RNA sequence: UGAACAGCCUCUAGUUGAUAGAAUAAUGUAGAUAAGGGAAGUCGGCAAAAUAGAUCCGUAACUUCGGGAUAAGGAUUGGCU
RNA sequence: UCUUAAGGUAGCCAAAUGCCUCGUCAUCUAAUUAGUGACGCGCAUGAAUGGAUUAACGAGAUUCCCACUGUCCCUAUCUAC
RNA sequence: UAUCUGGUUGAUCCUGCCAGUAGUCAUAUGCUUGUCUCAAAGAUUAAGCCAUGCAUGUCUAAGUAUAAGCAAUUUAUACAGUGAAACUGCGAAUGGCUCAUUAAAUCAGUUAUCGUUUAUUUGAUAGUUCCUUUACUACAUGGUAUAACUGUGGUAAUUCUAGAGCUAAUACAUGCUUAAAAUUGUAUUUAUUAGGAUGAUUCAUAAUAACUUUUCGAAUCGCAUGGCCUUGUGCUGGCGAUGGUUCAUUCAAAUUUCUGCCCUAUCAACUUUCGAUGGUAGGAUAGUGGCCUACCAUGGUUUCAACGGGUAACGGGGAAUAAGGGUUCGAUUCCGGAGAGGGAGCCUGAGAAACGGCUACCA
RNA sequence: GCCCGUCGCUAGUACCGAUUGAAUGGCUUAGUGAGGCCUCAGGAUCUGCGGA
């Protein structure tokens, strides 16, 4: 009663208040960083409980109206594509830009497939895109080696020029 | 003032600016960039008061986002780039171009030059070092840095640096008879020639400058922009080539002109 | 102090390795600099046998910033001296001056013998105390 | 916080400064790691400008480095033996600064023998004219020639395992090992 | 033990004397303890309770300048290494 | 103006001395014949029949406050004789 | 525009103040009130309290869209356009207000960072990512969630949300395609060695022996789709955006040198138990430092006005009035401080002691 | 002529004054001490000898 959730660690049949932060349960965070002390019950279950939710880890022998006996499918398919690989047991090879669900949509009269996009989908412009950094990074490493080169070459002909100056002094 | 501050009040703003002082309660606060807040020209000022082009910031915004404004060799697309001292704007879809310089008054010209000359600018190279894996580098006053310069390439000297490419296509060395520019100071703007410098030790260095009128004057070597040789601009210069008549001078000038 | 190692550590130049392996000449190897500005490194800092991470000349203290010159008044602490600064402040209504002094703790290094009322010049450094900013370079009294 | 601001210290003329500003994040301290020894435990402290500090405790092991050698050799800590600071610190076997410790002996020796072919306390062609090159090179002191035989080397810890989370160091030698054996020894 | 020919226990020494046995009613004499309140009791804080040794800190009005003063008010207290 | 030898001066007080009187005012309390501070035409204060004040001291008399409690609300229990 | 005048006396000459006179971006108030421009405006007493409603949110071509949304594949069967909701990245640390607290404090001029941090911008910057030293790598490229949603609900109530089933990443946790040029990256830390610039350095950088719980070195996205043939969904290939280590730059920040502040002796000695001044060492810091801690010496300030007290005291740029000197004011449009009712603590973040962010107490 | 003081009335101002007077604010000894943080542990639960 009150609406108070029953949080997952706590050991005590009352409510008590935490300073509940990010990745725990029976709080959203509205702000990076914020921390508020809400109120919570034991994971005690006690006769100052509304409603008890339990999941069927094991069907019994007779089935429930709004249960076992019905089934509701899952909304969305998987997205990804290995995801769809491995729910649809493809291999390393086969084309998977044709099993994808096309969920059906009618407006009104006229009906069309939606599909989902399929991310980390190996693709040519992603082929490309990795030519293009490999190519980057070659023509970088020979601009500095080049430049390496020509100012080694550069200091050389100063270092040069600074022996001349050398002979040239002290008559 | 817990963090960094990101506005600016007209009266707050440098002066060279030139903003009025009753439109509008703050001034275009210049972001990161090759210079520094002050002595520093946004290209919103550049272009709504400069150059007239424009009417309204909202206007500026839309010359700058259908990229018809490029600073040095790069198209710039906010709206108050901090274009600086030697800084060259193209302008290409009106085939203008203009690099920015202070006028002998001590403010931002609107001196337009052409493109045999825009494809080039010098930089004061302010810092000079060895870089990772003892690769030596100058740093000019626009943050600008190039690797790999000539030994006898020091600090307080000028480097040509192409638009094209950041690269040395020659350099002037600071000593007596060098053309000079005054960027800094009382003399903002004012262009001569050094006859000897001070270098004292830990304090700052002192310069004597004399122009082509033979009137010398003193500034720090901070506030000094070496442009070229004696009498040999390495650019060229807005009208008055850096000579500032006194006031009766200029109104004589102004009524003989009249 | 009298002895060179009084403190419960050992007292040595940092980064300064006597590499104890080779049977070289002049049994030691002290670092030194010089501080600049026309400072002339004392012949003791060249040759003594102290520490003070706070010399300027021995010690990781580099001098810059104002160089300053007074008078000391106090020399009661270890290796720190007091400086009476004294000058005339200036009251403009009544168009003459005042006699005024300042106090600043200023460090000494052991290269230096300074005594009450002598005329020593310091210059700025990093904080090195609280109140303690200075590091005498020169001393003069007779 | 603790606050490094000198505006709650007492003025250089006794004058009781008054509370200007409330404490500020940019001066703030945090308390001392207090490394012990055994079961390395490295906590990450964020630190201003997003940088990270390795606040150490329960180091196991530290690099420690032979300077007359040159070489440095992962080595496990016996433990501190002498600070100049607190003897609170050697009672309860802390790991900070400029702690005089010891620690093992076998890589060195290892290293010793393998590098110089010589043996403390008490084969290959290559090898034989590689030592005989290096010749005269057991002259390593007195010092050091019973401290292998001990087992234990006495190094000072040049590392702030509350700052970098290591404990690296160097062995004691020559004119500052005396000292320190001499202090340990002073009764 | 402790400041102590204080109190408590023991040694040498001396006694073990005072009518005694059985039960544990009231009222007594002597000793005590009491929840909450805290002098509302009573002529009156009578009786009782409270504090108490030592070390450190802190100590007012007034004063004959000597005191008030252990003022008031606080903290610590064993064993063992 | 009567009169004495002189007519209570300095001081102090409902004081342990003031009948009326539980005087009048203030403070202390919820409430005060109590306490204290003032007022003094004081039945009947007052100057070594010593006046006034007074630090310290007091098994002297009195009021209030803090602590403390079976004094009490409101009694109950235990031990010895 | 360097000026005075009435008033003590029967009358005179003085001291002397009262009064008159003028200004006040100096306030209130009384009376009266047509026009133009301009414009202050809950500071004074109460930094006193607050009903109510707003003031911080934000998307492109370019992070994630199968909305069981709109409009279409007249460009397309994975998607293709737009697009609510939501995750993600930034910002919310700017601005605005007030002047309570503050008397070497702030602040002003002037210095230093050889004493440090620095998101973003700008410019450079990772063959050694095979280094655990050639498949750890799937490299025509990898793993799991989880948001958004439907349905079940609890609470009088909140920008409360639990339990279940779905699903992506520039979200998280991994991980190669780097040949091999020399002699093994970078990042952290330790010790040793050499050492273009500065007035000066143990500087910059480089070489060794290693350490590291391990950082980084592109599995991201949108357009354009072009060249090579031994024509294969082959090899090469542009414009960008986003991201990334180090260095420099910029926006800054924190400390810092000298000098300077109103009235007070009816404040003369103060600081120093348990930090006071300094030394050694260590922690802590982003960094110097009695910033803190342990040991040690007894020091530091002061009649050239300390310490203490008051301030109807935020400091300054400046304002009013002035022959010259000066007097008074500066809450307030600009700069720098400090505060979000008082006080402290702290998460996130480059940036907060943040209050239109939390935590606790007090009111 | 001027003028002084006591006393008498009215009004105002300040002072002493029992009341261990009373408030407001600052600093502080001592006692109690929330809270977040660091740290020694505790490990519900979830996940592939381990991790959170």
């Amino acid at each position: 009663k009150q609406g108070f959730p029953m949080k997952q660690g706590v050991l005590l049949p009352t409510r008590i208040k935490l300073l509940l932060t990010k990745n725990v349960s029976c709080y959203r965070p509205r702000r990076d960083g914020e921390r508020k002390r809400k109120s919570v019950r034991g994971a005690i279950v006690g006769p100052d409980l509304a409603v008890l939710a339990l999941v069927i880890v094991k069907k019994g022998e007779q089935e429930l109206e709004g249960l076992t006996d019905t089934t509701v499918p899952k909304r969305l398919g998987p997205k990804r594509a290995n995801n769809i690989r491995k729910f649809f047991g493809l291999s390393k090879e086969d084309d998977v830009r044709d099993f994808v669900i096309r969920r059906e949509v009618t407006k009104g009269e006229k009906t069309y497939t939606k599909a989902p996009k399929i991310q980390r989908l190996v693709t040519p412009q992603r082929l490309q895109r990795k030519r293009h950094q490999r190519a980057l990074k070659v023509r970088n490493a020979q601009a500095q080696r080049e430049a390496a080169a020509e100012y080694a070459q550069l200091l050389a002909k100063r270092l040069s020029e600074r022996k001349a100056e050398k002979a040239e002094i002290r008559k | 003032a817990r963090g960094p501050k990101k506005h600016l009040k007209r009266l707050a703003a440098p002066h060279h600016w030139l903003l009025d002082k009753l439109s509008g309660c703050y001034a275009p606060r210049p972001s990161a960039g090759p210079h520094k807040l002050r002595e520093s020209l946004p290209l919103i000022v550049f272009l709504r008061n400069r150059l007239k082009y424009a009417l309204n910031g909202r206007e500026v915004k839309a010359i700058l986002m259908q990229r018809h404004v490029k600073v040095d060799g790069k198209v710039r697309t906010d709206t108050t780039y901090p274009a600086g001292f030697m800084d060259v704007i193209t302008l290409d879809a009106t085939n203008e171009n203009f690099r920015l310089v202070y006028d002998v008054k001590g403010r931002f010209a609107v001196h337009r030059i052409t493109d045999e000359e825009a494809s080039y600018k010098l930089g004061k190279v302010k810092k000079v070092q060895l870089g990772k894996k003892g690769v030596p580098y100058v740093v000019t006053h626009d943050g600008r840095t190039i690797r790999y310069p000539d030994p006898n390439i020091k600090v307080n000297d000028t480097v040509k640096i192409d638009l094209a490419s950041g690269k040395i296509t020659d350099f002037i060395k600071f000593d007596a008879g060098k053309l000079v520019y005054v960027t800094g100071g009382r003399n903002l703007g004012r262009i001569g020639t050094i006859v000897h410098k001070e270098r004292h030790d830990g304090g700052f260095d002192l310069v004597h400058i004399k122009d082509s009128l033979d009137n010398t004057f003193v500034t720090r070597l901070n506030n000094v922009f070496v442009i070229g040789e004696q009498g040999k601009p390495y650019i060229s210069l807005p009208k008055g080539k850096g000579i500032k008549l006194s006031i009766a001078e200029e109104r004589d000038r102004r009524r003989a002109q009249q | 102090e009298l002895t060179v190692q009084s403190e419960r550590a050992f007292q040595k130049q940092p980064h300064i390795f006597n590499n104890p392996k080779v049977k070289t000449s002049k049994r030691t190897k002290r670092w030194y600099k010089n501080a600049g500005l026309g400072f002339k490194t004392p012949k003791t800092a060249i040759e003594g046998s102290y520490i003070d991470k706070k010399c300027p000349f021995t010690g990781l203290v580099s001098i810059r910033g104002k160089i300053l010159t007074g008078t000391v008044v106090s020399t009661k602490m270890h290796r720190t001296i007091v400086i009476r600064r004294a000058y005339l402040h200036y009251i403009p209504k009544y168009n003459r001056y005042e006699k005024r002094h300042k106090n600043v703790p200023v460090h000494v290094s052991p290269a230096f013998r300074v005594q009450v009322g002598d005329i020593v010049t310091v210059g700025q450094c990093r904080p090195i105390s609280k109140t303690v900013r200075f590091n005498v370079v020169k001393v003069s009294a007779a | 916080g603790i606050s490094r601001d000198s505006r709650h210290k007492r003025s250089a003329t006794g004058a009781k400064r008054a509370q200007f500003r409330k404490k500020r994040k940019f001066e703030l301290g945090r308390q001392p790691a207090n490394t012990k020894i055994g079961a390395k435990r490295i906590h990450s402290v964020r630190t201003r400008g997003g940088n990270k500090k390795y606040r150490a405790l329960r180091i196991e092991t530290g690099n420690f480095s032979w300077a007359s050698e040159g070489i440095s050799k992962k080595t496990r800590i016996a433990g501190v033996v002498y600070h100049p600071s607190n003897n609170e610190l050697v009672r309860t076997n802390t790991l900070t600064k400029a702690a005089i410790v010891q620690i093992d002996a076998t890589p060195f020796r290892q290293w010793f023998e393998a590098h110089y072919g010589q043996t403390l306390g008490k084969k290959s062609k290559n090898a034989e004219r590689k030592w005989a090159a290096r010749a005269a090179s057991a002259k390593i002191e007195s010092s050091v020639e019973s401290q292998f035989s001990a087992g234990r080397l006495y190094a000072c810890i040049s590392s702030r395992p509350g700052q970098s989370g290591r404990c690296d160091g160097y062995i004691l030698e020559g004119e500052e090992l005396a000292f320190y054996l001499r202090r340990l020894t002073a009764k």
